[PDB]
């Protein structure tokens, strides 16, 4: 059912593994891996799907005119830096004469 | 001490607990089954006879004739497992049966009968089976897998929640046949109680209770008890029973007998009728919150005024209670509308029902299978009846009645396979009762209540069908004739039942070729348990049903048995000591309690019985002059654990391996490792194959003897006595008067296998493990196989193994084998395989074979037959021909400027294509086998008339030895009977056996016993006056090849498939991987011993595999094979017998944790010598899994190796002499060669075969095809933006015929370039389309 058990393994595998702490732990690796052996499928037909969709995006042209642009941040939940400026600038280009005031 | 052959080997048990049972044969829902399909059984309900006692007699429905019966038969076959490989036809015999016919008094008034006619008639065919415990079908082993269903009669299961506009909470009620159509009982969306007759649409559940024949008020005294009111004195009151309190929404508050009892918010759920059983309340008073939405059950009345009140089905109110107030008549029947208390469902839904009596409830049924088609009165009728009580169209064994009575809860010990138009009723309350607990879920997966389907189950489940279904013509035309003098088969065909009951075990649902990789893999094979087909599923269209586990495995199925990726749980195995009751629930065995302990009392118990009484589990233990020094017995049932006193035990586990199947039960230690890498030890065991210098599992558990015996790859004493003859096919034995039957010569015989095919086209052979004179007892064994070691199985060979990385080959558990492999031609396996060829019928009637293939390729001829064909001993590689069917070619144009060349100036004899069957280009290997067959009446070709004296040759000389070796025996008996006084009596074996006629013996019966013996003896060799014949015409047999071919062709070959890079290798432990370099025996580690290592395996891997036993038996095959080294160093210089005894000894002596010994002091100081060489393999082991040897053994065992007890050693590099920074990981592992083969699977092509359906090219090694560049290897081109390589496999390699042709060429332009034509694929499609009807075509640009 994916939800945890009152039922451990204070051994590890130096100090063994009884008959019932391996049929136990043998259900979650059963399920994991049977979800390992199909759950690809809802990912590799979706793939094969999008692949019809994405296509056409080959690098034509230069600038397209387009003189607007995304507001970017880097990725702050509020209240963490889970991603730095520079990862998801890397090589894009920008839309605005961007300046702030601060050390430099 | 230890048997006679165990004087040349005995194994080492080093395990804990306490086992008073052992490996039963291990095939027994193949060898019972098929005993029980086949079986006279006289009173039982299964099998072909029951198939035949649930259709005749056919009394017939004209009323004129009757087609009686009495038995089946099981007779005269002619082909055996020989030819059934040879020729290939399938191993199979009739089945014929007893059948009868008898005719009244026409005429007379005084005699009541007048005729009877009985007989024989043909009905099919049945295969056969070995002792072996397989079967033989199309060339090969062709084996049914046995199956694991929902229990046949009801089910009640809960959609708690599904879909559809309130996400819909559920519960059921759903039919399941052994045979036959459907029914479903639940709710709809809205709310009312519904039904699915045949699980087609939806119809209210009240319909069902109109054809079963129940009218309003019936309806309400087989499901609701009615709840009762009054008016007393001052107050409102009602009338009750003490259980009558079990749904109620309460909003409100209560007292009865005398203290509270409900309160506002807590509902009343069945789980609270435990408050007023115990209490006899009779009478209660409450809140009007219960005396409103309660429903009178009939009309009422005022005479306070001489009026009414209120109507049947009517609500209670305000002003209707004041009017009752008054009444006189103060008594009120009521409904329940608590839910679950009784479900209102009902009373609603029979508002909520446009049908209205039985033939609406049976005509609206005829809708529901017949829309737009009249219904037909009677027909109405027999549409829904026969869904449950047809012949053909219902049954459930009295298994599936029991079952249906069980998850009823009733007495009744008697009934029907049949339901009946009553039993429905319990179904139906179940589904109204269940729906919030007064109960739950039929516990579906609880192993009894799924449910085992046997071989012989399976296949008499066909025969419950094709008896109510083809019979057409018989059933038909038995109406019309004077059966007084005509016959109980007039009519009956036979074509069918032929090839349907041969060939349900070589193209049916669950009959694949067996898994011939190797004997255990056979023999876990022959007790495989599948999930699927009619009673589960298939891969695809199922969940997690098929794939995962539930606790009551335990003791009775193995979750890690199962193959891997998508196939995962869909397919498993028995455990060892697993089997089951008459109802195929799974079984186990215990140990058992008497007056105060676990006692030795062993018994077998249910899965069901598993969950009723309190088994301890393998941790516990005994003590001295008391009971247990387990003072807190750690227990189990269901699956589940827990902890109790000594004072609340009655079982216990006998084993640890009766939870482990036959490849799980060979890992010594798993223990130490995740069920991810034991599911791949119970595969790669299997994977393995027959090498040509085969050695044993050192580490062991045991079972490396059990699977040496479980499918018979080693023989065995059957009786046992004194080895007579031993040859490299044939042994004989004789025996003596404590056993020797009445009459017999007092003899047995173990002849043994030589080179066949087989499933995955491995080798199959046999040789001896006895000599001439050795005393054998019952169950000493005589011979070895294609995996083993002189008595104990060899499914591989041991090797040094260093568990370090190297310089890159062995990342991932990829694989460095020793140049010392193939130097000893090691891990070399070796493997027999088949190729044919045929001569159509022709006008005249043969097709030419001859090898005429001049210019093309010569010394792939020189090789062959005058019918073509190569000669049985000769090798063959690469290309050289087998059967030579040829073709010449034709061009043919040849006008006086077209005759370039051939005919007029050179080459002018013929153009044949190189058509004639050949040795795949990348086999190599012996020819074995050759064969010519035909329509019978031409006796046979001259290739198979040498080889008819080649057969010959065989018999004729065993057959000569035999005479003698059976008289030998039989004349030495009268010869023991005459020494007993007649001591003289070597005078007489020295004679003609006529001359012995001239005798006697005493003046006492002795005397007699000559005589008879003597007068009995020209009857008893009659045995041997057939025997040379009897093989002879089964090779110069013909068989018709069906119209269109006069004859076959074959040969067999030997393929020595050896040692190589990219070949697949493992070990126990789920290590697997490839070959990945052949390094020089110095390019490699060495050890403190100043010795190179045979095989080097990335640990780096090991901490993203999660397991260790590949560590553990690694470190104790170290002290394993090192006892086996060191006996061959000390058998030189000896030093003194008591330091031969030292070592040799010690070896099984050491140990301190241990319930066995082979105790080498209770065996002399020659059978301590004789063992030594199987011991110079190494010293072999075993630990039940779950009881075994841990590290501190392993760590005390290892001071006969005496390299570093660490288990981890100083290595050196022998290319540079060098130390390394740190001791590392050594020892000594059991590995294995598996059969994915590469050595089988060098598929590259220039060009070849071509589709004409497309001219694409074909795909497959057998059809030499070109192989698929993918939608998303083209993505990986569009990706890179690679225009020029993706339209090269677009065209000019594939379809377009005009680019591909092109192209090849364009090296001879030099310009190697393009020239496309047209994509034919696309050319193909752009008139698929105008065939479907739409038009398509083209602009320019």
């Amino acid at each position: 059912d994916g939800s945890i058990i009152e039922t451990p393994i204070t051994a590890n595998f130096r100090e063994g593994l009884n008959v019932l702490q391996y049929f136990i732990s043998t259900h979650g690796a059963r399920k994991g891996l049977a979800d390992t052996a199909l759950k690809t499928a809802n990912s590799g037909y979706l793939t094969r799907r999008l692949v019809d969709v994405a296509q056409d995006l080959v690098v034509t042209e230069d600038d397209c005119g387009t003189h607007e642009g995304i507001m970017m941040t880097p990725v702050i939940e509020g209240g963490d830096v889970k991603e730095p400026l520079r990862d998801r600038v890397l090589g894009r280009v920008t839309a605005e004469d961007v300046l702030k005031p601060g050390t430099a | 001490v230890y048997s006679y052959t165990e004087k040349k080997r005995i194994r080492k048990d080093f395990g804990k607990r306490p086992q008073v049972l052992d490996v039963p044969y291990l095939l027994s829902i193949q060898l019972d089954s098929f005993q029980k399909f086949i079986e006279q059984d006289p009173e039982g309900q299964y099998g072909l006879e029951a198939a035949f006692r649930s259709v005749f007699p056919i009394q017939s429905y004209s009323g004129n004739s009757e087609l009686q019966y009495v038995s089946y038969r099981l007779g005269e076959p002619v082909f055996d497992v020989q030819e059934c490989q040879i020729r290939g036809v399938t191993y199979s015999a009739p089945l014929r049966v007893k059948l009868r016919l008898v005719i009244y008094e026409r005429e007379a008034p005084e005699g009541t009968v007048k005729d009877i006619k009985e007989q024989e008639v043909y009905m099919g065919e049945i295969p056969l089976m070995t002792d072996n415990g397989t079967f033989v079908i199309n060339g090969t082993e062709r084996v049914i897998v046995s199956q694991l269903h929902r229990s046949p009669g009801v089910f009640f299961d809960s959609d708690k929640g599904k879909t559809h506009s309130s996400g819909k909470v559920l519960y059921n009620a759903r039919i399941i046949p052994y045979r036959g159509s459907w029914l479903d009982f639940e709710f709809d969306p809205k709310d009312n109680l519904f039904v699915r007759i045949d699980r087609r649409r939806k119809l209210p559940a009240t319909i069902i209770l109109r054809a079963l024949n129940y009218t309003t008020e019936q309806i309400l005294d087989l499901f609701f008890e009615k709840v009762i009111f009054e008016i007393r004195d001052n107050k409102l009151q009602m009338e009750l029973v003490p259980e009558r309190l079990r749904g109620e929404t309460a909003s409100f508050d209560i007292e009865a007998n005398g203290k509270v009892y409900v309160e506002k918010g807590r509902r009343i759920t069945a789980r609270h009728i435990r408050q007023l059983e115990k209490d006899d309340v009779k009478l209660i008073e409450v809140p009007v919150e219960y005396i409103a939405g309660k429903v009178v059950a009939k009309d009422y009345i005022d005479e306070s005024t001489g009026e009414l009140i209120c109507a049947a089905n009517m609500e209670l109110s305000l002003d209707l209670l004041a009017k009752l107030s008054q009444s006189g008549h103060k008594r009120i029947e009521t409904l329940f509308t608590n839910d679950l208390d009784h479900g209102p469902y009902i009373s609603e839904t029979l508002r909520v029902d446009p049908t209205n009596d039985r033939l609406s409830a049976l005509v609206e049924i005829y809708r529901m299978m017949r829309p737009g088609e009249p219904p037909t009165r009677e027909a109405a009728e027999s549409l829904f009846e026969n869904l449950f009580f047809s012949e053909d169209r219902y049954d459930l064994s009295a298994v599936g009645r029991m079952k249906f009575n069980r998850s009823l809860l009733r007495e009744e010990i008697e009934g029907s396979g049949i339901l009946s138009k009553d039993d429905i009723i319990d179904v139906m309350k179940k589904l109204i009762d269940i729906r919030n607990g007064k109960g739950e879920v039929d516990d579906i997966d609880h192993l009894g209540n799924r449910r085992i389907r046997s071989v012989g189950e399976m296949a008499e489940n066909q025969f419950r069908v094709g008896l109510v279904r083809v019979e057409r013509a018989v059933k038909e035309r038995l109406s019309l004739g004077d059966l007084d003098t005509l016959m109980p088969q007039d009519m009956i065909n036979a074509k069918p039942i032929s090839a349907a009951v041969k060939e349900f075990f070589g193209s049916s649902q669950l009959s694949q070729f067996m898994d011939q990789n190797n004997p255990l893999s056979e023999i876990t094979h022959k007790r495989r348990i599948s999930a699927l087909g009619p009673g589960g599923l298939t891969r695809e269209r199922a969940g997690f049903e098929v794939r995962d586990v539930h606790p009551t495995h335990y003791g009775r199925v193995c979750p890690i048995e199962t193959p891997e990726g998508p196939n995962i749980g869909l397919i498993n195995s028995l455990s060892v000591y697993a089997q089951t009751n008459e109802y195929g629930f799974l079984e186990t065995p215990y140990r058992k309690v008497t007056d105060g302990v676990v006692t030795d009392e062993i018994h077998y118990l249910s899965a069901i019985e598993e969950g009723n009484y309190v088994i301890a589990q393998a941790n516990s233990n005994l003590d001295e002059e008391g009971h247990f020094v387990e003072d807190l017995v750690t227990c189990r049932s269901k699956g589940e654990s827990s902890l109790f006193s000594r004072d609340q035990v009655d079982y216990m586990d006998v084993s640890t391996q009766q939870v482990v199947s036959v490849g799980a039960s060979l890992i010594p230690f798993l223990e130490h490792d995740d069920a991810n890498r034991a599911l791949m030890g119970a595969n790669m065991q299997r994977q393995a194959v027959p090498t040509l210098r085969a050695d044993k599992p050192l580490v062991g558990t045991g079972m490396e003897r059990a699977v040496a015996v479980d499918s018979g790859v080693t023989a065995v004493a059957k009786r046992g006595g004194v080895v007579q003859y031993v040859d490299a096919s044939r042994i004989v034995i004789k025996v003596n008067e404590d056993e020797m039957y009445p009459g017999e010569a007092g003899i047995d015989i173990y002849n043994l296998t030589k080179y066949t095919r087989s499933n995955q086209n491995t080798c199959i052979n046999q040789m001896p493990c006895v000599s001439l004179g050795e005393p054998v007892e019952r169950g000493d064994v005589l011979a070895d196989g294609p995996s083993t070691d002189l008595g104990e199985l060899a499914l591989g060979q041991n090797m040094r193994v260093a568990f370090m990385p190297w310089n890159g080959y062995n990342f991932e558990d990829s694989i460095l084998v020793s140049e010392r492999v193939v130097q000893e031609d090691r891990f070399t396996t070796i493997h027999i395989q088949e190729l044919a060829c045929v001569s159509r019928d022709t006008k005249l009637g043969p097709e030419e074979i001859t090898a005429d293939i001049p210019n093309v390729g010569e010394a792939a001829l020189s090789k062959l037959d005058e019918s073509g064909i190569v000669y049985i001993g000769a090798e063959v590689t690469g290309g050289d021909i087998l059967v030579g069917k040829v073709t010449p070619k034709g061009e043919t144009q040849l006008t006086p400027e077209e005759k370039l060349l051939r005919a007029i100036f050179g080459e002018k004899a013929s153009d044949v294509k190189d058509s004639s069957l050949r040795v795949p280009n990348g086999v190599s290997g012996t020819v074995i086998d050759v064969q010519v067959f035909t329509r019978d009446g031409v006796e046979k070709d001259k290739r198979a008339l040498e080889i008819e004296e080649m057969q010959l040759k065989q018999a004729k000389k065993d057959l000569s030895e035999e005479l003698q070796i059976l008289e030998a025996g039989l004349f030495s008996r009268i010869r023991a009977v005459l020494v007993a006084g007649g001591v003289e009596a070597e005078k007489l074996d020295k004679l003609p056996r006529d001359r012995w006629l001239e005798l006697g013996l005493t003046d006492e019966e002795k005397q007699n016993q000559l005589e008879q013996l003597a007068e009995q003896y020209d009857e008893l060799k009659h045995e041997f006056e057939k025997k040379l014949e009897a093989k002879r015409r089964k090779i110069t047999q013909g068989d018709d090849l069906a119209p269109g071919v006069l004859k076959i062709v074959k040969v067999y070959l030997a393929v020595k498939r050896r040692i190589q890079p990219g070949d697949k290798m493992a070990g126990r432990h789920g290590n697997k991987g490839v070959i990945s370099k052949i390094n020089p025996i110095e390019d490699m580690p060495y050890d403190e011993n100043g010795t190179p290592v045979d095989i080097v395996l990335n640990p780096l891997g090991v901490p993203s595999r999660m397991n260790i036993g590949q560590i553990l038996e690694t470190h104790l095959g170290m002290a394993a094979k090192g006892i086996g080294d060191k006996i061959n160093a000390m058998l030189k210089q000896q030093q003194e017998v008591a330091k031969l005894r030292e070592f040799i000894q010690r070896a099984y002596d050491l140990g301190a944790d241990v319930r066995q010994k082979v105790d080498l002091s209770t065996f002399s100081d020659e059978e301590v010598m004789r063992l030594a060489e199987n011991l110079r393999k190494g010293m072999p082991i075993a630990t039940p899994v779950f009881d075994g040897a841990k590290e501190a053994e392993i760590k005390e065992l290892l001071k006969l190796g005496d390299l570093p007890t660490s288990g981890q050693i100083r290595l050196y590099d022998g290319r540079t002499g060098e130390q390394f920074e740190r001791p590392v990981t050594v020892g000594y592992m059991y590995m294995l060669k598996l059969n994915h083969l590469v050595d089988d699977k060098m598929h590259a092509r220039s060009t070849g075969s071509y589709s004409l359906v497309t001219q694409q090219p074909l795909g497959g090694k057998a059809q030499f095809g070109g192989q698929r560049f993918g939608e998303m290897e083209v993505w990986a081109l569009e990706a890179y933006g690679a225009a020029y390589t993706l339209q090269e496999m677009l065209t000019v390699k594939s379809d377009d015929v005009n680019g591909r042709t092109k192209m090849y060429k364009n090296i001879v332009d030099g310009n190697h370039q393009m020239e496309p034509g047209m994509p034919e694929s696309f050319n193909v499609l752009l008139k698929e389309i105008r065939s479907l009807g739409i038009n398509i075509e083209l602009e320019d640009e």
